[PDB]
């Protein structure tokens, strides 16, 4: 039924209503109002009254202005017609293209799996890329820390791990822009259209795309990671897909809680954060997890305040990360792509008894030759000379050439499946192509294309 | 009778804060008008009140004083009417020349444009400093943040932004042309003066719009006017043209909208801002964008300044704008009184747009110089405690030393972009590899005049070709060597 | 109208009216009472009552008690007539010389020059002392700011500004003393007397004292600023003269705020104090100018609660200064006086422009040697002077001794150091730093240029310290 606005403080609207108050966490539609204006529901304050937190902003509403019950959380369309799409928080498209036509209604509040729910198998999510795969693997139904600023690739790393995992494991991914910056979605956008893991003419478009913008209040920069985490529980649950999910940013997320815990009047916790930080967080993080039907991955990109690991908003998120990719510009100002950090770089599913046994010995191998030339580099025996030759020739091999940079560089993009990763490097610290020159490692898929241009270079 | 619906009456007032009875069917951030002629934007809607933030001094609000409706539509007069005019934060003018010849108008308190009516930010904004253009480059649509401590060269790099914006607005392609905007929160009105008259003198005030809320004005005055200016420059941006605004500060913005929601009552969060502080800056900061084709193909382009204290970029309000912007630019005090000026940190500075925002004659020196920089700044911190080096780090320590001394640069001179790139070149060439180190920005000044009076063909040479060409490098090779040696004796 | 009191905490004291109910800014005179205690109305709480807070001690008030609206803020005495006379913050005479003999009075509280009042001259203003007169000069017809934490020379420095500048100036002086010590008030009344600045017999008085100390409540701190001021206002508009305005000390005004702000029912801000910190700063500061109609040279003493300048009372108020000298306690430790910091202390008039080039080069040079000089110090603490380059113990035996001869043994503060007072001019001065600069004086011992006036008097001392 219909209620009235009791008060309007800010983004903080209070609504009574007469016969039947809605629950916590409901949606509520604002009457007469030009644009939709979706009101979610917090508290219920006594006396037939609610205080709501609004996705939108509040100019122009008056005291006693209709306000619906839809009788539901924010309910958002999802299916396959949600990739290649651009929708808010709320569900609505932003991209100018008429209405996401779904055959289902999924509410973006959702309960996290049960421990009955839960897969005890310890599977390995192949990226295809060598750095990642190698050193510091995906594990399915985790979550990966995404580390380094922009202009490394960071996009970039982005589309390929949306084309490979597309190609491979046969699984859709989605986009949360959790405050994301209004020209950097449009760049995101149409950096994705012309690689290809977007098509905007035949639907076989590989992202969905969810944006909570900056200017948009807290209320929605709150949500939007939900939402996009409510896309990606279609493929998932309905259809058992191995999903992935980008989370862009996460502190924005926990930024955007601390916002809302404030405006609702409740006392802040150490460092400003919100009391229920932890909660926050978790509630939406174990929605990220393996099931029985499948799984949903998470690359989420890490942002530090104040270059502090002990605040309580990257100490915080770093329980449920089970994997960091380290993003670095000194890799990258030296040719490298990706510009992944191979030692900052690491996974808890780095484990002989996870991964193979082969997979553990010959990855600790480069771990090992790679620190011991940085020891070199700052100054030798046979063994000394050997492992800088064999050390150069690692580094070159771990870059990798992407089918997302191929209008952008020239050079064909090569996925590279597991075991092929693992061959590659063991060759290179057992010594079989030390007879080989360094610069057949630069820029190649698998080792057998190094080969083949050292045959053709010869 | 006694209409409650579109008249009120005041319960109390104290602190700019009227609380009003009645008042029913007031809409949220409405104007509403006191019965001594202030006026006051309703901000928090209660039920048993309305809380009325006051538009001047309170003196003359009372108890019992009629609040009254008038449907007062929150707006500033836009235009090329105010172009050289300085006003207060509603548009009044403030300078005593008459009124505003105004024709159109547009509200204060806008959405920014989405995700479709916007492109990818391709067109350079020259500031005429060195270190920006190279290094920090800025472009049409993008926001860069300008932060650092007081007395650091903040207003500094915005002013000389703004002079150098003369050569293209008094050229004939309309393209490159780019109107000015200045927005003073929370300044002294004599501070205020002597900026204007700096512009006067430099003949930028013809095309640049001075808004001012000083510290006398009450606090919802400086908590509109930048949202007031942002207004003013979205009409050169949606109808073709370019625009460049200076929020100048958004850190004393930030504290006339915490006093106002401290005194309604809203609950204070860290440093005692409320809650929706960082929804108040990127709502405006968005609103500065690159426009595609379609709708325009103009421009509105943002430099917020933010004070921080003690050099604390992660204080609260220094933490919002750092992350909304698209880049910034880090002015310390070391490096102030050590002779670096402009102040500009080049490890910490960024700009994400970078190349995107340059020309091809700059984008050449730029990433060559941008590498060699990085190269020194690891091994700097040794320089001194060496002396016996290896000639692999002597190298970088020396031509390091040399270009950092190329990035220092005088007040009020803003630089065209083909007289940037000569001087970078120098640099990264290593023609001044040999000269002493304290007598760079001394040589560099006088070599400016010299390429500047006899080589006026030289500079046209490099900005028609778009790089420094074999043609060019060789003549001057001969031009520097010469004057080396004859400047150093 | 007549009103009745309804509560009384501490300074602040609520009233009720009947009919006519005041308004804001009004001073509310309480009956009953032996001597005059006024309260100005600050807020309208409802229900016919408005909350004031009082000008003098508030024991002794009882519920019920009489209270007469004047229907007007705190006006005081303005005009010539104040010259030689010490005013109280409500317009009073506490020197005990008659009845301030004027019939024309000014309210406290007024509108702040608009922006088109506003002059833009800056010509410098020598003080004869180094520190100031070289790295960050004052400017007349212009606001000068005197930072510090608690004993570090603000008031020192104050006094030897007013014994250098005020002495030699045809033109009237405010010295406004808001909430520091009273014996401070005295040391200075009976100093101007003696040297003929104040005159008790003849009408020749240059200097207008007013003084609201901290022996004060808070009422009084909070707006005896405001009295000050409006004194200097009279001289600038309707005389049409240069005024000198010395404040000690303008945070106190800020302080006094912080007091009653719990009280008034206010929500803290940041550190304690109020939300309207900047909004009372700006009203106030803004009305301390030099304007079309008369210039104002002000010159404020700031405290640094703490020692830190970060503090949003000091923090708020360099904005408000074309000219600022931050002192140190780091430096006056060290017996560097005055306690200047060369590296913080800042002037709109240092450009090549204005000051002309060779007074600002010298200025950087010793800013530079100084800051390099700074990262050094706690490299070479740990691994010794020995590892330093010839190029570098060059510039740190320079710095040491630059800092040194920014050291001056002011006419004031002779019975602290021992030293006789020197005024040093403009063109020593440069001279004096450039010579150290060139390495003119790398023979001459590091401490002949501690606590000297000219560069002189170094090279006289270097050679009685060779016995
Ligand atoms: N490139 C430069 N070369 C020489 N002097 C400079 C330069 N840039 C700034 N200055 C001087 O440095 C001082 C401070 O500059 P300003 O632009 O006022 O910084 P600010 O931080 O905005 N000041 P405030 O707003 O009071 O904190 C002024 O006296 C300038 O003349
Ligand atoms: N220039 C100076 N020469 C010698 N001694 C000085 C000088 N300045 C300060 N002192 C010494 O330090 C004391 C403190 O000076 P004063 O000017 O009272 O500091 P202040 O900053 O005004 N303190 P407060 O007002 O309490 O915050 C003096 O009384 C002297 O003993
Ligand atoms: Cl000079
Ligand atoms: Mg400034
Ligand atoms: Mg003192």
């Amino acid at each position: 039924t219909t209620g009235r606005i009791v008060a309007v403080i800010g983004a903080v609207v209070d609504v009574q209503f007469d016969e039947g108050l809605p629950p916590i966490l409901n949606a509520l539609e604002v009457q007469g109002r030009e644009t939709r204006l979706v009101l979610e529901v917090a508290q219920h304050l006594g006396e037939s009254t609610v205080r709501t937190i609004a996705m939108d902003g509040t100019e122009g509403l008056v005291r006693g202005q209709k306000v619906l019950d839809s009788g539901a959380p924010i309910r958002i369309p999802v299916g396959p017609e949600t990739l290649g799409r651009i929708m808010n928080v709320i569900g609505e498209p932003i991209d100018e293209r008429g209405p996401i036509k779904t055959k289902q209604f999924a509410a973006i509040h959702a309960e996290a799996p049960e421990f009955v729910e839960m897969s005890v198998e310890q599977e390995i999510l192949v990226t295809g890329i060598k750095v990642v795969d190698l050193l510091a693997p995906y594990a399915k139904g985790g979550k990966i820390g995404l580390f380094g600023g922009a202009g490394v690739g960071k996009t970039v790393l982005i589309m390929e791990l949306i084309n490979n995992v597309a190609k491979a494991h046969g699984g859709y991914s989605v986009f949360a822009g959790v405050g994301e910056r209004t020209r950097e979605g449009n760049d995101l956008y149409h950096e994705m259209i012309e690689s290809g893991v977007i098509n905007l003419k035949d639907a076989t478009s590989k992202v969905a795309l969810v944006y909570g913008q900056m200017n948009e209040p807290p209320g929605a920069r709150a949500r939007v990671a939900l939402t996009g985490l409510t896309v990606a529980e279609y493929f998932r649950d309905q259809e058992g897909q191995d999903v992935l999910l980008f989370i862009d940013n996460i502190f924005r997320f926990t930024q955007a809680g601390s916002e809302v815990s404030a405006l609702l009047g409740r006392i802040p916790s150490a460092v400003g954060y919100q009391p229920t930080l932890a909660t926050d967080m978790g509630t939406m993080q174990e929605r990220i997890t393996t099931t029985k039907k499948g799984s949903i991955t998470s690359v989420q990109a890490i942002y530090v305040p104040a270059d502090d690991l002990t605040d309580p908003a990257p100490a915080t998120t770093f329980a449920h990360l089970d994997a960091t990719t380290v993003l670095s510009r000194a890799i990258a100002e030296l040719g490298i792509y990706p510009a992944v950090d191979p030692l900052d770089s690491t996974s808890r599913i780095m484990d002989p008894n996870i991964v193979g046994s082969e997979h553990y010995d010959v990855a600790r191998g480069v771990q090992k030759i790679l620190q011991d030339y940085k020891s070199l580099q700052d100054i030798l025996s046979e063994e000394d000379k050997l492992t800088v030759s064999r050390a150069r020739k690692i580094q070159r091999f771990l870059s990798q050439p992407f089918q997302v940079a191929e209008v952008f560089t020239g050079h064909l993009g090569k996925l590279v499946p597991l075991k092929e990763t693992i061959k590659g490097f063991q060759q290179i610290l057992a010594g079989e192509y030390d007879h080989l020159p360094e610069q057949a490692f630069y820029m190649v898929g698998p080792i057998e294309e190094a080969v083949a241009k050292a045959d053709k270079l010869a | 009778s006694v209409d409650l619906e579109e008249t009120g009456r005041v319960l109390s007032i104290g602190d700019g804060i009227a609380r009003v009875h009645g008042l029913r069917n007031v809409q949220a951030e409405e104007m509403v008008e006191f019965s001594s002629g202030l006026k006051g934007m309703s901000l928090n809607l209660e039920p048993d009140n309305v809380g009325v933030v006051v538009f001047g001094n309170d003196k003359l609000i009372k108890e019992g004083d009629i609040v009254k409706r008038t449907g007062a539509i929150v707006d500033v007069p836009v235009g090329e009417e105010l172009l050289g005019r300085v006003v207060d934060a509603l548009g009044n003018a403030i300078d005593g020349k008459g009124p505003i010849g105004s024709k159109a108008r547009r509200r204060v308190g806008l959405k920014a444009p989405g995700i479709i009516p916007r492109i990818s930010v391709r067109e350079p904004m020259q500031t005429g400093i060195k270190a920006v253009d190279s290094l920090v480059p800025i472009g049409r649509g993008q926001r860069e943040l300008i932060i650092g401590d007081r007395q650091t060269g903040k207003t500094s790099i915005a002013i000389d932004t703004i002079i150098n914006q003369k050569r293209f607005n008094d050229g004939t392609d309309e393209k490159k042309k780019l109107y000015c905007i200045y927005v003073a929160i929370g300044q002294k009105r004599s501070t205020v003066a002597q900026l204007v008259k700096r512009l006067t003198d430099a003949d930028a005030m013809k095309y640049t719009i001075v808004v001012s809320a000083t510290a006398s004005d009450a606090a919802p005055l400086q908590y509109l006017a930048p949202y007031s200016g942002c207004s003013m420059g979205e009409y050169f941006r949606d109808n073709g043209k370019h625009a460049l605004i200076i929020y100048d500060d958004l850190s004393k913005q930030a504290v006339a909208y915490r006093q106002m929601s401290l005194l309604l009552r809203r609950p204070p969060g860290r440093e005692a801002y409320p809650g929706d502080v960082f929804y108040l800056h990127s709502r405006l900061l968005e609103r500065a964008a690159k426009m595609n084709d379609a709708f325009g193909g103009g421009s509105l382009t943002a430099l917020p300044v933010i004070e921080t204290q003690a050099g604390d970029v992660s204080a609260y309000i220094p933490t919002n704008v750092i992350s909304i912007t698209d880049g910034q630019i880090f002015l310390e005090t070391e490096l102030f009184y050590k002779g670096i000026r402009p102040a500009i940190n080049v490890g910490l500075s960024v700009s994400r747009v970078g190349s995107a925002a340059q020309t091809r004659a700059m984008k050449q020196v730029a990433g060559t110089m941008k590498l060699e920089l990085a190269q020194y700044r690891e091994v700097a911190a040794f320089a001194q405690f060496g002396s016996d080096l290896d000639a692999a780090t002597q190298q970088l320590l020396s031509r390091g030393v040399r270009l950092t001394e190329l990035l220092k640069q005088g007040q009020y001179s803003p630089m065209a972009i083909e007289e940037q790139v000569a001087v970078i070149y120098a640099g990264v060439r290593g023609y001044l590899d040999k000269l002493e180190p304290s007598k760079i920005t001394k040589f560099e000044n006088a070599f400016l005049s010299h390429v500047i009076s006899q080589h006026q063909a030289l500079l046209g040479k490099i900005r028609t070709d778009g790089k420094i060409s074999e043609e060019s490098d060789a003549k001057l090779k001969e031009i520097v060597t010469n004057f080396l040696a004859g400047f150093e004796a």
